[PDB]
């Protein structure tokens, strides 16, 4: 029982360590995806405002 | 006739008169500054100033030259530093030229070209190994900020020493600190002899940055039409595009994706089309292009990167992951490709290096799950060792290219498995000393260089010489 | 007749003033430029007897007040059998040399599309050879096929395989139309056409990157005009291949700015829908003949919401989407099996087994895509035993869709394997039912038949 | 004098009409008001002998049809020793209330960059006299350094020392360009500059947020012109501080907006690259001298891909990242040794010894930051046996990077300490090798050379 | 008007809008959000409102309308899709996450609503 | 949110005394008849005045209809002095009508393509809807949220 | 000027900006990011700077400024928030996650900063 629970937590250390690492790298990609859209959203906003004024 | 400036600002000018002026005609403003007649309106003429627009103002006279915008091209340029206009930058006297060639010139047709035959060797073990380049090919060098992009470009220029190939490194939106240090390095190593440097740096006006790459290839055309081989290097296009964007938005041309105008594709598409290998009918010359592009956090699915990828004949990816990990040049074999292929590559080279490309791609996938299985297959463990060793061989230092003969042996060592018993640590020096052994003693290097193939005899002859060095090593 | 003078020039657009009579829209004008003459196309009537014209070639050199003459008719082209086995210009000129053309008849570029009731309803498929396509998104005879792909995901390669599978060993006429793509590919193809011997029956038109906007715009039509002639005059079934049709719609945006039109979303021309319809509806199978068009669509920045790729979707009977995620994963052809769809995939057409199997693999792959979020952060061990088997099967099915291409033989270094429709459905069935659970997933890449998949698994063991 | 007349006024921009002669672009104009004369800067020529200008001060008071005097030259500023320890306006005027300037030389703000042959083509390493920087983030002569900081993390202290270290250490003089400076933090800077006694060994050029966008744009160049003089005329090295470079970038777009240009990607000026380059290409190393520059960079939405920092990163040679975590721990200067990076850290530049030391130092520091998760919660005891010896080195390494500062004398009391590169290398090289393993970690705190570190352990 | 029940179908209003965009931007009526003109709501408002059920006094004749909209990668925040949703008396949502999953017709009950409810149902239903 | 207003009327306006005023500002005409049906059967119709200007109506109508329904309620609080309940559905459509026309009135468009005088146009109408010393009105005005985005100006 | 100490509170500058935006856009002044003019930073800078402490020589009085700014879904990188933050000496960041959690006033210490700091505190504090 001591060995099993000792092993249990040693196994849980592994699964959660990789889980954290996977999450860390997922956060990175998403942050870039966010800023990609951020940039686009600002550009487009201005395009519409300038496009509306210049048409006038 | 002639004209006068009635309005100017932001590198754009409006001119009165000029009755018999034509589209894209070179102009002449006072204080030595010049421009290109752009918009021939009913009542006025538009012009893009090719220099400091401060020196020009309203009232100032403008005289049309009569000729289209053109760059002075010659064989005197070899070993000189030039600007977009064609003036001497280096400060080594004036430049006597044979021809005057136009910067903007439609590319050749379909039948005017032929398939590439002879290779262009960058002199790097990884590049010429598994992603070969041909004379007339267009190969992109794509990567983040500081991943050894320009390093690969100059190392190519270096290796062109003693192969009768002219070089044109055009520096667009760079800093002069970089351009000057390149000029110094090339001249020291003695590769500046046959190299031209065109310069439209970050300080210089956007139109000069816009003009620079077109001027570069126009000088490249001079040698091609005669019937010679040329190398041109656009460093870089992602700065070139922004320069053109600046112009377009100041000309009040409607913005598109990422504010870049609609014809930012046609900007680069028509430019790179002029780099190709002509048929024997037109004299078997070639212009080989190595454009560079600077991605933001490896965003290769951005507007310009995709534009350039879709016009080039393949690309070379450079990750900061590999570069910072300590693996230079940090080339990603799994992604990088060359569309020409083995049409322009040596037999000897194809015999040894062809196997590697795919093995590396698989190698990396094996490394990823090597974390999990505390124990792993022993046949697979051998591949990792091979993978560690082959990667160390692909790593080489800067300003030190290899000849094809030296590359062949470098691959033969590891792929055949004569290095399997040798430890990973001292793998780099083991290569160095072995080639030095073969150089003086057996002179098998010269055998390969002339023959350009490994036959039944020479292959076993090579296996004998390495077996001697194996014993000699301590 | 009808001679005018140039008032003002603006890059790729020129404004001309006629004294007397004014030319109708789409009429061809000609100016005597240094040495060679330049062809212009009238677009708009401004006023004061002035017309705005888009140039078909570089305007560099044009002075103000130069003479220009109206032809009267639109841009007419050599059309018929004379063009076969010769590469043509935007203007219809031969650029291959080898003498002038033996042109008998002529026909204008701009002509209205086939009206309703002149069209015909045909819903019969044809096997391409490619496993992913033949099963999930089978192409239709006399249909409009679409190949969507980002920058360098193997859409030109796919065309070159489809011409190699369909147009190579079949008696029908072919047509190819190079639009704003690589001039290298032009020479590469023209060589591979002649040496193979397909050149004879097929006809080529080219207006590549090097060509100005006006050229890239109208080349899309001339090639289609040629393809139209064969379904109309001869009354013969023809194949039309275009690469890349995006570059036509792209050219529009470059010109539209100069024509003074108010830009729409993402700085495109406001008449994007109609300008494309006036072309795309012309590419259709009538009663008189039948055109099977297979045209490639470039997706800028991998953005399919972009209005140029977005609008094209509604002109296609079958669509094959190419994803970068798939290409990057190391699988070719990089065909998304869920995003790609065809109208023909119905029990009516493909039968019971074809349809039943096609929908099943979609259901499996969909489930794999659903769980792909959870696996990424945790792992395979967490998801239930029920899911575990569906995921393992999905990964095999996904990798089985890959197969070597005959065009990419020099690349891959493998004999490209044409797989018939009946042997594909057999394979995906056996994999689905779990009769190949014992085989590893690394025995399905670049295989072809399922018989060859197990042969690769035995090859390992040795 | 060539004279004109105002045609129209719209907030910041002013259109002016001349009869006889028209002023060239970037020429300084002047309109007479009872309060003070207003300086304008012509940007473009419109037509009908009219030109558009941007005001360096407010325009609340101007009428149409006022007299305006063309200077006939781009706004010129005084240079030389007369500038040292003075607070300068963008127009070169004094605002420290320390009498008039008696400068004997005047250089214009707008001028073209050094030509190709003039530039020194050699990577000469620059030592600040600080351990953490000179080792891990080596500066370059004629270089551009990114100062990632802000807030109370001892930034102004680091700057004041860097100014003092070049002045004492080498034959050099510093310049400070307060681009979009707070009027509060301007007074407090000038205050602490005189307190520390570095005021004399630097030039101050403030362009407050208070002033219009035209002012904030050109004030960056004002200080650069002063630095340009000390390199061009006198044969000495220079140190040009800019804070904040983004406030120069943003001033540009604000101007571009007012002039009514079409905004480029993300709403910045279309001439973002050139306007950025025009300044940064001027900062370089000639044969005569060298202008090194430490520039603070704001990064909008903590985004590096954003064009403002992205185009800035083009010019940057090295970066120095101040950490609040290290500042809170009580280690000054902070300077995160992992975040901070440089071009100059290579065998080709500095040397084989310097390189492999810095690498090993960072790898051990990284290994400590990995095991920071365990020791923070569990403890130093509850850890692997083999790593604890490498952790005990790492903690000493981090604490050895702490440095007594000459500027801090007033506060801390302890005397300062300049340290050359060769002294540091040996010190760190011994620690990782494991010669001074027996020396406690408390001895390393706020000590100069390794020679003094071992000396303090016996003292304790 | 005669007093008969009708079922009109618009396939589809998302394309209808683009046509109106073409007209406007050529006529030089200035652009708005996503380059669409000012009254692209009013365009579809007056069309859909036209569909109704008249009182027994005017026959009791109906004209049921089923407009269609084409979303871009499930983007309902887009200008036209959101416009039409707010006009109609409910909506029916189709997601490829279901369609591919093998649930046809791929209706999402969660978002799909009918603003008439059981009023338009037989008692048995 | 429409159903919620309907309930609030059913709970408050039906049970309690005093008059009320409903303002159909640019929503479904179907819902107009559906209310009018419930109003007459419940017997609330007598103690309420209905102003309408629905989707089908042009911009000008949908714009100034809110002011009509408001002006009716203004009278009842001041002149009459009775307790008033003002229900509006929907007060977004007022702004929307503004934006349609704004472009053609020569106004440069502001953030996310609205009229540049969004705050003042709304402020002029909203400040007018209030209780005073002379009498009080209870304003319950539903507000549309374009694409569930609360960051949207409207 | 009379040597007294003053407190002023702008509630709020986000509304103020929008009022100035209106004027500019109707005056046909060229728009920028989020349709704001180039001199919107200049607008707020010359207001906030005007609140400071004079020397003993000029009375010794002061004006302390408490400007307020409204963020949309915690957007601090928006054009007005980002630049008003840049002007001020310190910032007090409030969060609804704390507010709903029961923290009052819902202040985030971690991100909140005062560059003045200890200087404006008695020894005891
Ligand atoms: N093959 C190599 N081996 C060792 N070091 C290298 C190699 N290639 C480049 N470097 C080093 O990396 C640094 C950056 O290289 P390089 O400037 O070529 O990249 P880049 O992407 O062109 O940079 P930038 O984008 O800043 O112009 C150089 O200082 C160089 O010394
Ligand atoms: N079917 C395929 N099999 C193997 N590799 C392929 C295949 N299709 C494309 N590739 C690889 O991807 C590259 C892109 O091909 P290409 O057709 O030029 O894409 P695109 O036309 O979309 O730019 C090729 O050079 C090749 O290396
Ligand atoms: N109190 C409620 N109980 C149950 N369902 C409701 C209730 N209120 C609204 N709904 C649901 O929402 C729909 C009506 O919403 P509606 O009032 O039109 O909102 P909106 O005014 O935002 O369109 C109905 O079809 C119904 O299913
Ligand atoms: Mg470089
Ligand atoms: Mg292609
Ligand atoms: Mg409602």
């Amino acid at each position: 029982i001591l060995n099993n629970t000792a092993s249990e937590h040693s196994a849980r250390k592994n699964s959660m360590s990789s889980a954290t690492d996977n999450a860390d790298e997922m956060i990175k990609t998403l942050n870039i995806k966010y800023n990609r859209n951020r940039q686009s959203a600002i550009t487009q906003e201005i395009t519409e405002i300038v496009g509306g004024a210049s048409a006038l | 006739t002639s004209g006068t400036v009635l309005e100017v600002g932001d590198g754009i000018a409006r001119i009165f008169g000029l009755s018999n002026v034509m589209s894209g005609e070179l102009l002449e403003f006072p204080h030595g500054v010049m421009g290109m007649a752009l918009n021939l309106e009913e009542d006025n003429v538009g012009a893009v100033i090719l220099g400091n627009a401060s020196l020009i103002k309203e009232g100032d006279e403008v005289r049309a030259t009569g000729k289209v915008v053109s760059v002075p091209a010659g064989e005197d340029l070899l070993g000189r530093v030039i600007n977009a206009l064609g003036d001497p930058i280096d400060g080594k006297g004036e430049i006597h030229v044979d021809k005057y060639m136009p910067i903007e010139r439609k590319a050749s047709g379909i039948i005017a070209r032929q398939p590439v035959s002879e290779p262009l060797q960058t002199g790097i073990k990884s590049i010429d190994g598994m992603v070969p380049i041909g004379r007339g090919q267009r190969e992109l060098i794509i990567g983040d900020r500081q991943t050894g992009k320009t390093a690969i470009a100059i190392d190519t220029i270096i290796n062109q020493k003693g192969q009768d190939v002219k070089c044109i490194y055009v520096a667009i939106g760079q800093k002069r600190s970089t351009v000057a240090q390149i000029y110094k390095k090339l001249s020291d190593l003695g590769c500046m002899d046959y190299t031209i440097i065109v310069a439209a740096t970050a300080s210089e006006a956007a139109p000069l940055q816009y003009m620079a790459p077109y001027s570069g290839v126009a000088i490249g055309e001079y040698f091609m039409e005669k019937g010679e081989h040329v190398l041109i290097i656009y460093d870089d296009l992602s700065k070139h595009a922004v320069a053109y964007r600046e112009m377009s938005l100041l000309l009040r041309r409607p913005p598109g994706r990422e504010a870049y105008p609609g014809d930012v594709f046609y900007l680069h598409s028509r430019l790179l089309e002029r780099a190709a290998k002509l048929s024997d009918e037109l004299g078997g010359g070639s212009i080989t292009a190595l454009p560079i592009i600077e991605t933001q956090a490896g965003d290769v699915s951005a507007y310009i990167p995709t534009n350039v990828i879709s016009i080039t004949d393949g690309q070379i990816f450079l990750e900061s992951q590999l570069f910072n990990s300590g693996f230079r040049p940090a080339i990603n074999a799994g992604i990088s490709v060359s569309r020409v292929g083995g049409a322009a590559q040596i037999k000897a080279m194809k015999q040894v290096a062809s196997k590697v490309k795919l093995e590396l791609a698989q190698y990396t996938e094996l490394l990823t799950f090597a974390q999990f299985g505390s124990d792993l297959d022993k046949a697979t463990k051998a591949q990792l060792e091979r993978g560690h060793r082959i990667m160390e061989i692909l790593k080489q230092p800067q300003y030190h290219p290899f000849a094809v003969e030296r590359q062949v042996v470098s691959f033969y060592i590891v792929i055949n498995g004569h290095l399997d018993d040798i430890e990973v640590s001292k793998v780099r020096r083991f290569e160095k000393e072995l080639l030095d052994y073969l150089k003086a003693n057996t002179n098998i290097l010269t055998e390969i260089a002339d023959k350009k193939a490994l036959d039944k005899d020479l292959e076993e002859k090579l296996k004998e010489s390495i077996a001697n060095f194996k014993k000699s090593f301590n | 007749m009808n001679k005018g003078t140039i008032t003002q020039i603006i890059s790729a657009v020129v404004d001309i003033a006629f004294k007397d009579e004014l030319p109708a829209i789409y009429n061809a004008l000609k100016v005597k430029l240094e040495d060679k003459e330049l062809v212009l196309e009238v677009e708009q009537h401004l006023g004061n007897n002035v017309v705005r014209t888009v140039a078909m070639d570089s305007t560099d050199g044009l002075k103000r007040g130069m003479e220009v003459i109206d032809t009267g008719k639109p841009i007419t082209i050599p059309v018929g059998k004379a063009v076969l086995g010769r590469i043509l210009n935007v203007l219809g000129e031969p650029v291959d040399n080898q003498g002038p053309l033996n042109a008998e008849t002529f026909l204008p570029i701009h002509r209205e599309a086939p009206e309703f009731d002149d069209l015909e309803t045909e819903t019969e498929i044809f096997e391409t050879g490619i496993k992913v396509i033949d099963l999930l998104a089978p192409y239709i005879k006399g249909g409009k096929i679409g190949l969507f792909g980002g920058a360098g995901v193997g859409k030109t390669v796919l065309i070159m395989e489809l011409i190699n599978n369909i147009a190579k060993g079949h008696g029908g006429i072919s047509v190819f139309a190079g639009v704003g793509e690589r001039t290298r590919e032009g020479r590469d193809l023209y060589g591979e056409m002649t040496e193979s011997g397909v050149i004879t029956k097929t006809a080529l038109v080219y207006g590549q990157m090097n060509e100005p906007p006006g050229a890239r715009l109208r080349v899309a039509l001339t090639g289609l005009t040629v393809a139209e002639n064969f379904r109309d005059k001869d009354g013969q079934d023809v194949l039309l291949f275009i690469d890349n049709i995006f570059r036509f719609t792209q050219a529009g945006s470059e010109v539209s700015a100069l024509l003074g039109r108010i830009p729409s979303a993402v700085g495109y021309q406001p008449n994007l829908a109609t300008e494309m319809g006036a072309l795309q509806e012309r590419i259709t199978s009538t009663k008189s003949g039948s055109i099977t068009s297979v045209q490639a669509v470039y997706v800028p920045a991998d953005d399919l919401t972009d209005p140029a790729p977005a609008t094209t979707f509604s002109h296609l009977d079958a669509t094959t989407v190419l994803s970068r995620n798939i290409a990057s994963l190391g699988i070719y052809p990089a065909v998304d099996p869920l995003d790609s769809t065809s109208k023909a995939l119905s029990e009516d057409v493909v039968g019971k087994e074809h349809y039943e199997v096609a929908r099943k693999v979609q259901e499996v792959l969909q489930r794999y895509k659903e769980l792909q979020d959870i696996i990424a952060i945790l792992g395979m061990d967490e998801l239930s035993d029920e899911d575990k088997l569906t995921v393992s099967r999905a990964r095999k099915i996904e990798r089985f869709f890959s197969q070597p291409f005959s065009v990419a033989e020099q690349f891959t270094g493998m004999e490209g394997k044409y797989v018939p429709v009946k042997e594909t459905i057999r394979g995906f069935r056996e994999i689905l039912e779990g009769k190949h659970d014992d085989i590893p997933e690394q025995a399905f890449l670049y295989v072809g038949t399922i018989e060859e998949a197990v042969a690769k698994s035995k090859d390992l063991a040795k």
